[PDB]
């Protein structure tokens, strides 16, 4: 005769009903990503529509349960997630603007174009055409054209479309009793109902901004150093007194600076830590690449892979007729079914991705005992940062010499570590100001205190301020170049990548102290330590059943998002950069100097 | 001899909400051939030793047979509670018998889901041990009456298992049989 016992009856009915329907949708989506046919698109959409319509019926039934008398917290979190109306609050004439616009964003982003205007020779897709022109060429004139080949040919048709997207998704928040749509994405980090552990939605803006004042002195010396080793290839094209061009930061958007490692190598005389030539001498294949990743995990203490994974997943590119995309993603089909979807190669990156994508699987079976609604990460940043802490350990020289990929006699001097740390700094430190600036721009445009004619002049002025990038060509308000990125056009919360770094190094210092490593964090290893494995597995098995702020206290003891155990990873690099930047102009102001 | 092959190697196995309890009596039974089959996975014996059951035996050799998902096989034990062991098949305390379980991946499964095995998910009162409860009466979650029409508190109990061939080892359909031995006032015991 209590509402508490009535909710537990309904959630017991929903858990068995949803996991049958979720497995059918995941199996249909798995076959779409391996064997593309004309009917397979319809086959995936048939199962995915009835699964989405199933959640529409269950959300209406759970609405009539009052939330003011459920003292149990395990079922309170399930009812809060199940009762999210989403698109049900909007009318039929407004719900049709969701699927029309969102499918238009995916089709527009799928159009690859590098054909020159008034010179129509040929042009390929994004992966063979767009990535080679930003990562390999060193010509300023054509890369500026390539910068305008996508931000003026693809993003120009999004300005009436993306603004229509941000005026109706913003209206959903008042119908869902949120502040704005930017506040809706902060509900994943929101914690309520626990005394002393509650996380306000507005606390995320303050905590991200509070952690940015220690990211900045590391980024001041990184941007100052990289602006001196980039002007060598472009002598009279960039001034070493201001900021950097946008079309010279590795990718089209400058998110990852991995392609600047060859141009800005600290000490290239000694050979880099590269075992790509080493695996072809020992005849490594797709099976042996993932086999050593599995024995790495069982040495830590995590359980090994099941027998329904090696003979069930795909490893290489299969057949000739199968033109399916094999971007490296982790699959959690449920009911004990776990798969990895990638095309294996004998390279440095694919071996590390084999360790990286396996970590999401090891996180996935950890919360297998949890109910279906709580069968997820603690937030959007946990499931990505857990899959990357093993990527930091597998790239260490100690782990590479343990298996035998690296040479048995490889000395570790100063320059053998600055070369490795700066490669990690371009892919980790360099993506932090770009992630914070873009999400700060998206939060205010979802808040609405940015007018239509003030989108671009505010977006560009924080890129010059926070990131420190001078515009290679002036752009007026009719351009919509911030919406060209993959995550922003497809409705992906980009704040999970800023908190990915601050989580993946909080766990790294916590696990290295558990393994009792004597040395700095860059040479640290996680394997052969069951004490560190038991510390991690206790927080992995919680899932979303516990608040994320309690998950930090189970590993690091600090309930907040700590930024201190990330500078300690880069102390050997930062002290060298402080000595290297004695005469360089470190610290940029606002700079209209090169393109006034 | 008595046909242990018609209950162990049967083509069709009953569900757990309708577990068949066939009576085996007046026969010689070789339990030593069950030991070296090298195919079972959860052969546990309660109240009896593997050697003690051969020379000394009992009559009343009722056998229970049903289909259990792999992760919830462990519920079938005396003194152990759960969902299947509480609502479908409750074993009494001091149960003098053995449980015999093995995988049934290649035969008790099909592509698209083998939705032929059912189990009781909601019941008003907990089952007293060794009871079969075949019924279509729906649950009463709250206070409003249900006239057979499904609602927000009616919750029809018989839910169906889903056995895909690509399921995990914990979600594999584990074909399990239960042997029950007891020596009551019934005479004429038959040994092995
Ligand atoms: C982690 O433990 C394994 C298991 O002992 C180590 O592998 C040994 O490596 C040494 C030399 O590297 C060999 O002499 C042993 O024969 C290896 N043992 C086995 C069972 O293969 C591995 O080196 C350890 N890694 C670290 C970083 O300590
Ligand atoms: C169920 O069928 C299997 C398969 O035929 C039987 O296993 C056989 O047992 C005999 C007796 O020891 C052996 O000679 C065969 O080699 C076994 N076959 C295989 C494939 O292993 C099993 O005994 C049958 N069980 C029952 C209760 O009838
Ligand atoms: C794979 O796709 C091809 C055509 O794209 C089709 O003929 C073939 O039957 C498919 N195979 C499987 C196993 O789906
Ligand atoms: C909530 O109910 C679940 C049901 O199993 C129980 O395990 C848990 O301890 C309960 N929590 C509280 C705080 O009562
Ligand atoms: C979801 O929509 C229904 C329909 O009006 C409404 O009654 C309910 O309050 C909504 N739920 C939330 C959480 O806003
Ligand atoms: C996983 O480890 C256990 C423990 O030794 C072992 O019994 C099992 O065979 C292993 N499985 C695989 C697939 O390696
Ligand atoms: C690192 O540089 C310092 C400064 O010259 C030097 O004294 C030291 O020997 C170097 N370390 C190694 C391992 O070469």
């Amino acid at each position: 005769s209590t509402i508490e016992e009535q909710a537990k009856t309904f959630l017991d009915k929903f858990n068995h009903e949803a996991e049958d329907l979720f497995y059918q949708s995941s199996l249909a989506s798995w076959n779409y990503n391996t064997n593309i046919t004309e009917e397979n698109v319809q086959n995936m959409n048939n199962a995915g529509d009835k699964w989405s319509a199933f959640l529409k019926e269950q959300s209406t039934l759970a609405q009539m349960y009052p939330l003011q008398e459920i003292q149990n917290l395990t079922v309170k979190l399930q009812l809060q997630a199940l009762q999210q109306n989403g698109s049900s609050v909007l009318s039929e004439d407004k719900s049709k603007r969701l699927n029309t616009i969102l499918n238009t964003m995916s089709t527009i982003y799928s159009t690859g174009k590098v054909c020159n205007p008034d010179n129509p020779q040929e042009c390929l897709l994004l992966e063979p055409g767009l990535n080679e022109i930003m990562a390999n060429s060193l010509d300023y004139n054509e890369r500026l054209w390539a910068w305008e080949s996508w931000r003026s040919e693809v993003g120009k048709q999004l300005r009436p479309l993306y603004e229509e997207y941000v005026v109706l998704k913003n209206e959903m928040a008042r119908a869902n009793h949120y502040e704005d749509y930017g506040d809706y994405w902060r509900g994943d980090y929101e914690v309520n109902g626990v005394d002393g552990y509650d996380y306000s939605r507005g606390q995320l803006i303050e905590d991200v901004e509070h952690t940015f004042e220690e990211i900045k002195p590391l980024y001041e010396h990184l941007h100052a150093y990289v602006r001196a080793k980039l002007m060598n290839a472009y002598p009279s094209y960039i001034s070493p007194i201001g900021c950097l061009p946008a079309h010279l930061l590795g990718d089209m958007w400058g998110r990852f600076w991995t392609n600047l490692y060859s141009l800005t190598v600290p000490f290239g005389q000694k050979p880099n830590i590269d075992v790509t030539d080493a695996m072809v001498d020992q005849a490594w294949d797709a099976q042996r690449i993932f086999k050593e990743a599995e024995k790495f995990f069982v040495s830590v203490g995590l359980p090994n892979m099941t027998q329904g994974f090696w003979e069930n997943s795909m490893l290489t590119d299969p057949g000739n007729v199968q033109k399916a995309v094999c971007h490296p993603t982790a699959w959690d089909l449920g009911k004990g079914d776990f798969r990895i979807l990638m095309c294996t190669k004998v390279t440095m990156d694919d071996f590390l991705t084999a360790h990286h994508e396996m970590g999401h699987i090891q996180y996935d079976m950890a919360y297998a005992a949890q109910p279906f609604l709580l069968r997820n990460g603690a937030n959007e940043g946990f499931h990505e940062a857990v899959g990357e802490i093993m990527s930091l350990s597998a790239a260490t020289p100690k782990h590479l010499k343990s298996i035998g990929l690296l040479s048995p006699d490889f000395q570790e001097d100063n320059e053998t570590e600055i070369n490795f740390l700066l490669k990690q700094a371009l892919t980790i430190v360099g993506t932090l100001p770009f992630t914070y600036m873009l999400e700060k721009w998206r939060w205010m445009v979802f808040k609405g205190e940015i007018p239509k004619d003030q989108w671009m002049k505010k977006w560009w002025e924080m890129k010059r301020e926070i990131v420190g990038v001078v515009e290679p060509v002036p752009h007026d308000e009719t351009y919509c170049d911030p919406a060209s990125l993959f995550h922003v056009s497809n409705d992906y919360s980009f704040i999970r990548y800023y908190t990915r770094t601050l989580y993946q190094f909080q766990f790294q210092e916590a696990l290295c102290q558990a393994a009792k490593h004597e040395g700095p964090l860059h040479k640290c290893d996680i394997s052969n330590s069951t004490e560190a494995g038991q510390k991690l597995f206790n927080m992995l098995r919680l899932g979303k059943s516990e608040p994320w702020t309690l998950a930090l206290e189970n590993v690091v003891g600090a309930k907040n998002m700590n930024v201190r155990p990330l500078l300690n990873y880069f102390e050997p690099l930062f002290t060298w950069l402080k000595d290297q930047n004695k005469n360089s102009f470190v610290g940029w102001s606002t700079d209209w100097s090169p393109y006034a | 001899l008595c046909p242990f092959g018609e209950v162990f190697n049967a083509t069709r196995f009953a569900s757990v909400y309708a577990w068949n309890r066939k009576r085996i009596s007046n026969c010689v039974a070789d339990y030593s051939v069950l030991y070296n089959s090298a195919s079972f996975s959860t052969f546990k014996c309660y109240g009896v030793s593997p050697t003690k059951l051969n020379d000394l035996c009992f009559t009343n050799v009722y056998a229970d047979s049903f289909v259990i998902r792999g992760d919830e096989v462990r519920q079938i034990a005396p003194g152990q509670t759960g969902k299947i062991a509480d609502y479908n098949y409750k074993l009494p305390d001091d149960f003098t018998g053995c449980v015999i379980a093995w995988n049934s991946n290649n035969l008790d499964s099909k592509v698209g889901g083998n939705y032929n095995y059912l189990y009781r998910l909601f019941r008003k009162s907990n089952l007293k041990p060794f009871e079969r409860d075949i019924s279509t009466e729906i649950y009463q979650a709250g206070s409003t009456p249900c006239n057979g029409v499904e609602g927000f508190n009616c919750y029809f109990p018989l839910q169906s298992y889903g056995f895909q061939p690509t399921n995990g080892v914990g979600y594999q359909p584990y074909r399990v049989v239960v042997l029950s031995f007891e020596l009551l006032h019934a005479p004429a015991t038959v040994c092995g």
